Formats: structure tokens, C-alpha cells, sequence
């Protein structure tokens, strides 16, 4: 039934994209790009609309069972694809470390939380994610669908996995390091203040960086095992499982800047 | 008498409006704040 | 008291380096933009090198471009200018100049003792017309001088700076604007002009105004001075 | 004196543009002065820091380091060569711009006073006046600093000064809703103003020297007279439910600039009491306004360390 | 033209990176502000720094700067100048224990310990400290034990009836200033017993600020 999944398709473009205009709009009017973080939270906001460039696309090709555009543009629209993913991923990443930098080192990040040095990384992991997309413009074909071409099954199970590792395992166990390390002082502070009860801050804080870790899981670990799949199945397990992952940069602007009483004042 | 002691800025704001950039319109080249 | 010595006494051979130093005492060394001039005896003065605050605008003039180096020390207070390569031309005395700049600033208000070295053996152009103007004191003397390029800017002021030096003495700044005397000036020297043609008029002239003038220009670089009206009496 | 003035009325709507916005400090803005040249002013801030700024170039002429970081006023005299800085601790730290060195250096501090210095205004390179906190002002000099005239005639805390365009008698309010125009040749007040009903935080002088505008905390402004001394009108209006920090008037002395501190200004009408503009963009309370005496642009400063100027 | 534009605009750049690590020197160390009525027994918390207007005070503990002002005298009233200090690391409160019996020499109608909780109402409940935590400290708890074996401590709350012991009254009245306010989801109240006994106790402090700024650190984060 491609009713329901053609449903959710419309409904995950439709939400994100009243969530990142409401993100661009409280940040330029409000935020203007303050520190380090509002620049980082601009930085995912963009690259979800720029992952929103691609979504009409996707949707509408499922339908037509491959990819009628061409060629010359599909090698393009899948390098954004990946490319905007990858900054996603490096975003939230180095976000963590710079809120794990802050709240731990707070005279050793007065230095790196300049906007000047916010600038020069924010474009500095763009330039590091076309260092791991490149690959894709290697061995771009199209030999209608139009997915990826390797000349031999090893090239292609050893590169799959190289994105794994440096797009999905790493990054995932960054955040998960840095926020269990920012609620681990967290706690401790509260130990050494009188505070031995755990107060609601702290639950609020412990939710939230367990929420984004989770949600980070739930939504591209799905998309990177039906990949493994394609390695060596279903017809019905890849549209949904580009579904939740699509909606997760869909939910993120309503995850860190609507949750967040920064955003919304 | 206060009454007429109030029309007296009549005589100062009427006579100091000709120079007086905010009351009447004034061009961009000669104001010195341009773009 | 603001004091500007400069040492490294004696002559030096075609062919090495002489690098001489200059100390600063009395003002903060760290904020003032620091001014190289050159003077061959009975010469026109002439820029050499200008380093502002922090090291970050460091311009040479054509006729050193390349072969002298300027560095100050903030934790010193000493400025060290390092020459190689000299020649005969070379051969002047190095004045040691103090400048800030800022809307109204006094731009080239100390200028240092300066060392006589000598040596073994476009750009807007400062004309004045006038060399040497021998007149004794009882009536009123005014000096003028031109320009190569107009320099009426679009902001309103006009950039033009007179010295007046003495014999055996450096240099000091009369007017800056064109039109405002320095710190320590009488009401005596009234600056006037209009895009090249310049005057400075002094309606009472003593002792201390006979010397050679200067009509510098701040315009490009490097800075050009003015042929020098010597006064006799 | 709203039967009188038939022959004017608010004119449109007066959109004064933002041309220039001062950036550079990282604290609250709380005073500010502008001089007869109307291209140097100075700002004081919560971080301890003294900026003479380039009205025309947005750049900064002097950073002066001050001592203590809660100042609360500044001033700017006509010369240009010196500039004061009082705050709570009462230490009127005069510095002097035009020295001969590179750094700004202080020239005579002022440490008589008890209350909190709120105001103080230049008279000239010889006497200053300066408010405190302690129901009284007094008048400072320079070369050796001493008190030589003290006017003890407020019952409240002095807010904010003004001078005349002559400089020879001043008017002041104070906390308890009452301002009093003191004389600087003999040194006594001639008479009081009461017509508010809160805290008075601003003063300005008309520019026909006649007058006056004052500003309370009870949302609305005043026009009073130096002759008469009767209430003439009253900017008073059920859309302010603010405070005041702020109150200034134009070359013209048409346009009223009033600071209220929700955030936004306010431009009214100094001869009818109507809103004529506007002026929004501020992301936090403003504390300072000022019009230059040239008459080109105004300068509002907010808590955001944002100075924006408005022409 | 850049003729002498560049060298002001390259001076005004120059303070500008000035004035840039001067507010990160700011930033880094930690702001603090006392307050206190009559005889608020604030000689305590003054005397643990290592070393008219108001007084200002640096010390320097456990690798942290520490910028403590002192209110002292200031018979102008608060309205005025409490909103300068907004913005502060943990506004730090001093009321003395020993302010229940003893009046107020003022009016003889009222109580020491009634016009100090009323003081922290005021600064409490503002619509500048909202974020900012208080850190109030019970000075003199010796003076208080001494004289609860003797007095039934009902003179300041009527109401009240309960046990005359200092472990009792300690925890029964550090309560009862935390319900006067009610920013109780915004700011954070600290309570620690300070006395010339048993003292050095800016460790609380210590940890105390720490829990400030990182709170503070991550509204930074966008985390609250
Ligand atoms: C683990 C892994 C597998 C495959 C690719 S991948 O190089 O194959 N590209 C992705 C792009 C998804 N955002 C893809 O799975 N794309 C679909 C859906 C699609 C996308 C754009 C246009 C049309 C359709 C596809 N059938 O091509 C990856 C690329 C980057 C990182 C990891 C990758």
C-alpha cells in the first residue's frame, strides 16, 4: 500500500517546513547569531532545508518506481543528499563537544565560543563533509533506478561501512560521550552544593540529552540496516525507513529550538 | 498670565524649523549618515 | 615629558647593516604610530617608514621598499629599525615621529634627535615655489605651497600638516587640517586654502618662527614633504 | 495650551530612519552626551569601559578603563577635552582626553558626595554639576575639586540634570516627584516643581530656554515653564503602561524624543502631546537619549549594549 | 580615500579586540552582591576574602576569581540602583539568627527578624533577580542556640510551636524564607550556617557559583 507511505511523505516535508521557518525566523530576528550555539542551531537549520531541496524529489521518483530526470542531475542531487546529511551529522557533533566544552571548561571555551571561531568551523565541517561525499562523485551512475555503481561487491561492502563508522557509529558515540558527561558533572555539582536530591533541572536536562540520542538512533540506524540489506529482500522495508529518516531532520527544529526556552523568548 | 507665556514657543519652534532636520525633510547627500 | 632619543652614533660602510634603536619615554609607546623621516644636510624631508599600532600596518617608501625594516617593542618602549643595503643617499638623519590618529587628532606633534649617519663613499608631488625668503621680523610673512593632486576629500577636511625647523633642532607640527594649530602654538599662524593652493599666514613673527618649512601631505604613500622656505635675518 | 495652536497639528508620521547602530560594548548602557560638533559622543557602561565614539564612522576615538563598573552617568564638556563618569561609588573620576600621552588619564576625581551619583552635567573646563543620591547636588571644579555651591532643596533622590543653553541656572528633579530650578551665581532654587505624581528620572531643558520637559515613572511626561510654573500640557496617553528613562526635545523644539523604557522610543509632539513616531528596533530597555545640538541624528541607547542612531 | 580613515579604523579595531578579552576576563570570574538591613552580620562573609560609595572586594579561591561587592551604607533606597546589578553570578543574602527577639530601633513596632524577611521579599521578588540564585547565609548560630534555652522563639512567628533546639530551628526557619518566594521555577535558594566556629565555608559558595554559571552555561547551550 503506497497510500499511506505517499501520506506520511507529503506530512514530513509539511511539518518540517513550518519548523524550519519558524527556527529561521526566531534566530535572524532574535538570536542574531549570539555565540557559538545559535550559530550551530542555524547551521542545521539551513542544512534541513537544504535536505528539504531534495524531498520533492525522493517522493515523487518512489512513485515512478525509478528515476526518469537524467543523469547529470541525479549524480548532483544525490551529492547534496549525502552532503547535507553529513553536515547534519557533523553539526549535532561538534555541537555536543561544544556544549560539553562549555559547561566542563568554561574559561577553556570562553576562547572557542568566539563568533569569529563559530564562523570558521561552521564552514569548516562543510568542507570536511565534501571530503567524506566526494566519494559519492567517484562512482556516480545511473543505470536505470539510479543508486550508486561499484565494480566489485568488496569495494562496495567496505565503503558502506566506511560511512558507518564516520557518519553514523562515531558521531553517535560522541554525543552520547558529551552529554553523559555533561549531566555526570552535572550531578556531581549537585552533590557537592547540598543539592543530593536530584532536582527537576536536572530531569529536564538528563530527558533532553537522552531524547536527542535516542531519536538520533531510532531514526538513521533504521536507514543504515536496510542499506546492509541492500548489500546482500523486501520491497516494502526501504520507503518507510527513508520516511522516519527524513522526518527526523523534520523534527529536529521542533526538538532543540521549540523545546528550548531560548529560542522561544 | 500663563496662557499667552505658552504661545511664546510659537516664536522660537516656527522660527528654528527651517533648520531643524527632523521636523522638515532633508536629503541623504547632505546629511553626513549615508550608506 | 615626552622624550624620543635615538642612538647607534657613527658612520657605517656600503656593503653591511647599521640596524639603529630608538627609546621612547613619557607617553604610552604602545599607541602611537611611528614615523621614519629622512633629512640630507640642506635636503627636503622625506617619509621612510610608518608601523601603527600592534605591527599591523607596517608601509614602506619607495626608496626603502625592500631593503629597510622597521620593529617596535611595546614591553621596550624601543624601536628598532634595521637597514641593510644602505648607499650614498642614505646618508641623513633619521627623525623618530610619534603619531595617533583619530578626528581631531594632532598627527606628528614630537618628532625625535634623529642620527646623522652618513656613508662612506604616481606620488603626489610638494612644490612650494619658494626656497629661501630672507626677511627680518617687523612686518607680516605668509608662505605658501602646492600640490600635485587636490586634496579636498569628501568628508570635509583636508589633510595638510607645516614644520617648522629650527637650525640644530627637529622638526614640530604648526597646523594639522589645514586649518588647527597644535597643542603649544600661539594664535599666530592662520592656515588657509582651497584643494591645491595653500597659505599660512603669521601675522607677528619672532625668534622662534625663523626655520625652514615643510607643507606635508597624508594622503597616499609614501608621504612627500615640501621643498623647504628657509627663512634669514 | 491645547486651545492655543490652532495652526498646527501632528505632522504624518515621523519615520526616522536607523543609519547608525554603535556595536562594541558588552554591557548595559545607562548615560550618554553629545556636544556642539555632533560627531563625538560619549556612552557609559556596566563593564567598566568609557567609549568616546565617531558618530559619523561608528568607530571609537578613546576606550577608557574605569575604575568601577556600576557607573550610572557620563558627560561630555563643550571642549572635548574632558569627560566625566559617576556612579555608585561616588567617585566623580574626571578624565582627560587631549593629553599628551597615548592613554586616557584622569585629571580629578570627586569623591564628596554620600548618595549615588546619578547626573552630572559640564558647565565648562572650570565647574561641573553633579547630582548624587543623597536629596542634593553640588557644584564641582576641576584643577583642585571642592564643593562650592550645594543645593539641599529636595526631599527625594536626584535622577538626571540639565543645563541651560546660557549655563547660569539649571532645573533638576528628584524621586519625590519634585523639581527645582537652581541658580549658579548665588545657589538656591527660585522655584519648585510639582505636577507629577511618581519617581522623576529625566530632565531636559526646552531649547528656548523657558522651558522644560520632565519624566516620571508613572507614564507620562510634562511641560513646565520658568516663568508662570504651570502645568501647559501633558504626554499622557493609555498605550504607555512603561516607565520612563529618557526625555529630550530637537533643534526645533517640536519633536519631543522620550525614552520609554519598553523597549522602543517614542517621538511626541512638544507642542500638542500626540504621537508622531516611533522608534522601535531596541532589544532591551533603554536608559540614555540624546539629541546632538547640530540636530542631524539622535542617539538611543538600550541595555542590549546596542546604540542606535535614529535620522 | 583610507588616507587617515584606515590607521583611526585600525586603532578602533584595535581597542575593539581590547575590549573583546577584557569582557571575557569579566566574564570568566565570578560577580557577586551582598545585601543585608541593620546589623545584616555581614563582617562574616568579608572577612573570608583573601585580599558613601560602596565597597568592592577580589579574592581568589580554588583557581576562581571571585568579585564580591559590598553595599554597606546606602540611604538611597533600592529602587534606583537594584537594577544595575542585574546580570550578577548569585546575589548573596545575610540575615542574623539572632534578629527574632531584638526590635528594630526605628519605630519599636517593628522586628528585626520580620524587616530582614521583609528585605528579602523586596530583592527576591523583582523584575530584575528572577534568574539570578540566592545564597543566604544564618550568621551567628552560637548567639542563636545560646539564647533558644531560653527564650520560646514564638516572638517573631506567633503561630509557631515547636522545639527550642537549634538543629530545630535551623531547618524550621530556612524553610520558612523559602516560601516567600515564588520564582521558585526560575532562581535557586542556597542556605548555609556561617559563625566564627567552624568556618570557611566558601566551599558552599564555591559550589554554589559553580552551579550558577553552569546553569548559566547552559542557558549558553540552549538547553533550559
Ligand atoms: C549508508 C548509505 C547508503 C547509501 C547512500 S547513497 O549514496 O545511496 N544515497 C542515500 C542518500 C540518503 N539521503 C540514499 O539512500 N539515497 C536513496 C534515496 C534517494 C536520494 C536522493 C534522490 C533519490 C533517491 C537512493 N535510492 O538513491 C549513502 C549516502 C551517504 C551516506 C551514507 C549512505
Amino acid at each position: 500500500g503506497m497510500v499511506a507511505i505517499q501520506c506520511i511523505y507529503a506530512l514530513v516535508c509539511l511539518v518540517g517546513l513550518v519548523g524550519n521557518a519558524l527556527v529561521i525566523f526566531v534566530i535572524l530576528r532574535y538570536a542574531k547569531m549570539k555565540t557559538a550555539t545559535n550559530i550551530y542551531l542555524l547551521n542545521l537549520a539551513v542544512a534541513d532545508e537544504l535536505f528539504m531541496l531534495s524531498v520533492p524529489f525522493v517522493a515523487s521518483s518512489a512513485a515512478l518506481r525509478h528515476w526518469p530526470f537524467g543523469s547529470v542531475l541525479c549524480r548532483a542531487v544525490l551529492s547534496v543528499d549525502g552532503l547535507n546529511m553529513f553536515t547534519s551529522v557533523f553539526c549535532l557533533t561538534v555541537l555536543s563537544v561544544d556544549r560539553y566544552v562549555a559547561v566542563v571548561h568554561p574559561l577553556r571555551a570562553a576562547t572557542y565560543r568566539r563568533p569569529s571561531v563559530a564562523k570558521l568551523i561552521n564552514l569548516g565541517v562543510w568542507l570536511a563533509s565534501l571530503l567524506v561525499t566526494l566519494p559519492i562523485a567517484i562512482f556516480a551512475d545511473t543505470r536505470p533506478a539510479c543508486n550508486l555503481q561499484w565494480p566489485h561487491p568488496a569495494w562496495s561492502a567496505v565503503f558502506v561501512v566506511y560511512t558507518f563508522l564516520l557518519g553514523f557509529l562515531l558521531p553517535v558515540l560522541a554525543i552520547g560521550l558529551c552529554y553523559l558527561l555533561i549531566v555526570g558533572k552535572m550531578r556531581a555539582v549537585a552533590l557537592r552544593a547540598g543539592w543530593q536530591q536530584r532536582r527537576r533541572s536536572e530531569k529536564k536536562i538528563t530527558r533532553l540529552v537522552l531524547m536527542f540520542v535516542v531519536v538520533f538512533v531510532l531514526c538513521w540506524m533504521p536507514f543504515y540496516v536496510v542499506q546492509l540489506l541492500n548489500l546482500f529482500l523486501d520491497a516494502t522495508v526501504n520507503h518507510v525507513s527513508l520516511i522516519l529518516s527524513y522526518a527526523n531532520s523534520c523534527a529536529n527544529p521542533i526538538l532543540y529550538g521549540f523545546l528550548s526556552d531560548n529560542f522561544r523568548r | 498670565k500663563v496662557s499667552k507665556a505658552a504661545a511664546d514657543l510659537m516664536a522660537y519652534c516656527e522660527a528654528h524649523a527651517k533648520e531643524d532636520p527632523l521636523l522638515t525633510p532633508v536629503p541623504a547627500s547632505e546629511n553626513p549618515f549615508r550608506e | 615629558d615626552v622624550q624620543l632619543v635615538e642612538s647607534g652614533g657613527g658612520l657605517v660602510q656600503p656593503g653591511g647593516s647599521r640596524k639603529l634603536s630608538c627609546s621612547a619615554s613619557g607617553f604610552a609607546f604602545s599607541s602611537f604610530g611611528m614615523h621614519w623621516v629622512r633629512q640630507a644636510p640642506e635636503k627636503g624631508l622625506e617619509w621612510v617608514a610608518y608601523i601603527s599600532s600592534g605591527s599591523g600596518t607596517i608601509y614602506y617608501a619607495d626608496t626603502v621598499k625592500g631593503r629597510f625594516t622597521i620593529s617596535r617593542d611595546d614591553p621596550k618602549n624601543t624601536l628598532f629599525l634595521q637597514m641593510t643595503s644602505l648607499r650614498s643617499e642614505d646618508t641623513a638623519m633619521y627623525y623618530c615621529v610619534r603619531s595617533i590618529y583619530y578626528y581631531g587628532s594632532s598627527p606628528f606633534d614630537f618628532w625625535g634627535q634623529g642620527t646623522t649617519l652618513t656613508v662612506s663613499s604616481s606620488d603626489i608631488v610638494m612644490t612650494q615655489a619658494t626656497s629661501s625668503v630672507p626677511v627680518t621680523p617687523g612686518e607680516s610673512v605668509s608662505i605658501s605651497c602646492r600640490s600635485s593632486k587636490s586634496l579636498l576629500h569628501s568628508n570635509g577636511n583636508t589633510y595638510l600638516y607645516w614644520f617648522l625647523q629650527r637650525p640644530g633642532q627637529s622638526p614640530q607640527l604648526l597646523i594639522y587640517r589645514m586649518s588647527n594649530l597644535a597643542s603649544g602654538v600661539p594664535d599666530r599662524f592662520s592656515g588657509s586654502g582651497s584643494g591645491t593652493a595653500f597659505t599660512l599666514t603669521i601675522s607677528r613673527l619672532e625668534a622662534e618662527d625663523v626655520g625652514v618649512y615643510y607643507c606635508m601631505q597624508h594622503l597616499e604613500y609614501p608621504l612627500t614633504f615640501g621643498a623647504g622656505t628657509k627663512l634669514e635675518l | 495650551l491645547s486651545q492655543i495652536t490652532n495652526n498646527i497639528d501632528p505632522v504624518g508620521r515621523i519615520q526616522m530612519r536607523t543609519r547608525r547602530t554603535l556595536r562594541g560594548h558588552l554591557a548595559k548602557i545607562y548615560a550618554m552626551h553629545w556636544g556642539t560638533d555632533s560627531r563625538l559622543l560619549v556612552s557609559a557602561s556596566q563593564d567598566g569601559k568609557l567609549i568616546i565614539w565617531d558618530s559619523y564612522t561608528t568607530n571609537k576615538v578613546h576606550a577608557i578603563p574605569l575604575r568601577s563598573s556600576w557607573v550610572m552617568t557620563c558627560a561630555y564638556a563643550p571642549s572635548g577635552n574632558y569627560v566625566a563618569c559617576g556612579g555608585l561609588d561616588n567617585i566623580c573620576s574626571i578624565y582627560n582626553l587631549k593629553t599628551r600621552e597615548g592613554n586616557v588619564r584622569v585629571s580629578r576625581e570627586l569623591a564628596g558626595h554620600t548618595g549615588y551619583l546619578s547626573c552630572c552635567r559640564f558647565l565648562d573646563d572650570n565647574q561641573i554639576v553633579t547630582s548624587s543620591g543623597d536629596t542634593t547636588c553640588a557644584l564641582w571644579d576641576i584643577e583642585t575639586g571642592q564643593q562650592t555651591t550645594t543645593f539641599t532643596g529636595h526631599t527625594g533622590d536626584v535622577m538626571s540634570l540639565s543645563l541651560a543653553p546660557d549655563t547660569r541656572l539649571f532645573v533638576s528633579g528628584a524621586c519625590d516627584a519634585s523639581a527645582k530650578l537652581w541658580d549658579v551665581r548665588e545657589g538656591m532654587c527660585r522655584q519648585t516643581f510639582t505636577g507629577h505624581e511618581s519617581d522623576i528620572n529625566a530632565i531636559c531643558f526646552f531649547p528656548n530656554g523657558n522651558a522644560f520637559a520632565t519624566g516620571s515613572d508613572d507614564a507620562t511626561c510634562r511641560l513646565f515653564d520658568l516663568r508662570a510654573d504651570q502645568e501647559l500640557m501633558t504626554y499622557s496617553h493609555d498605550n504607555i503602561i512603561c516607565g520612563i528613562t529618557s526625555v529630550s526635545f530637537s533643534k526645533s523644539g517640536r519633536l519631543l524624543l522620550a525614552g520609554y523604557d519598553d523597549f522602543n522610543c517614542n517621538v511626541w509632539d512638544a507642542l500638542k502631546a500626540d504621537r508622531a513616531g516611533v522608534l522601535a528596533g531596541h532589544d532591551n530597555r533603554v536608559s540614555c537619549l540624546g539629541v546632538t545640538d547640530d540636530g542631524m541624528a539622535v542617539a538611543t541607547g538600550s541595555w542590549d549594549s546596542f546604540l542606535k542612531i535614529w535620522n | 580615500l583610507s588616507a587617515e580613515d584606515k590607521a583611526a579604523v585600525e586603532r578602533s579595531k584595535m581597542i575593539d579586540r581590547n575590549l573583546r578579552e577584557d569582557g571575557e576576563k569579566a566574564a570568566r570570574e565570578v560577580k557577586l552582591l551582598l545585601l543585608g538591613a541593620g546589623e545584616s552580620g555581614k563582617c562574616t562573609i568579608v572577612k573570608q576574602m583573601k585580599i558613601t560609595g560602596i565597597v568592592e572586594t577580589h579574592f581568589t579561591f580554588k583557581d576562581l576569581h571571585f568579585k564580591m561587592f559590598d553595599v554597606t551604607a546606602q540611604r538611597s533606597e533600592r529602587k534606583k540602583w537594584i537594577h544595575c546589578f542585574e546580570g550578577v553570578t548569585a546575589i548573596i543574602f545575610c540575615v542574623a539568627l539572632s534578629d527574632y527577639d531584638l526590635v528594630l530601633a526605628e519605630d519599636e513596632e517593628m522586628n528585626r527578624m520580620h524587616a530582614s524577611m521583609k528585605l528579602f521579599d523586596s530583592i527576591c521578588n523583582n523584575k530584575w533577580f528572577t534568574d539570578t540564585s540566592i545564597i543566604l547565609f544564618l550568621n551567628k548560630k552560637d548567639l542563636f542556640e545560646e539564647k533558644i534555652k531560653k527564650s520560646p522563639l514564638t516572638i517573631c512567628y506567633p503561630e509557631y510551636a515547636g522545639s527550642n533546639t537549634y538543629e530545630e530551628a535551623a531547618a524550621y526557619i530556612q524553610c520558612q524564607f523559602e516560601d516567600l518566594n515564588k520564582r521558585k521555577d526560575t532562581k535557586e535558594i542556597y542556605t548555609h550556617f556561617t559563625c566564627s566556629t567552624d568556618t570557611k565555608n566558601v566551599q558552599f559558595v564555591f559550589d554554589a557559583v559553580t552551579d550558577v554559571i553552569i546553569k548559566n552555561n547552559l542557558k549558553d547551550c540552549g538547553l533550559f
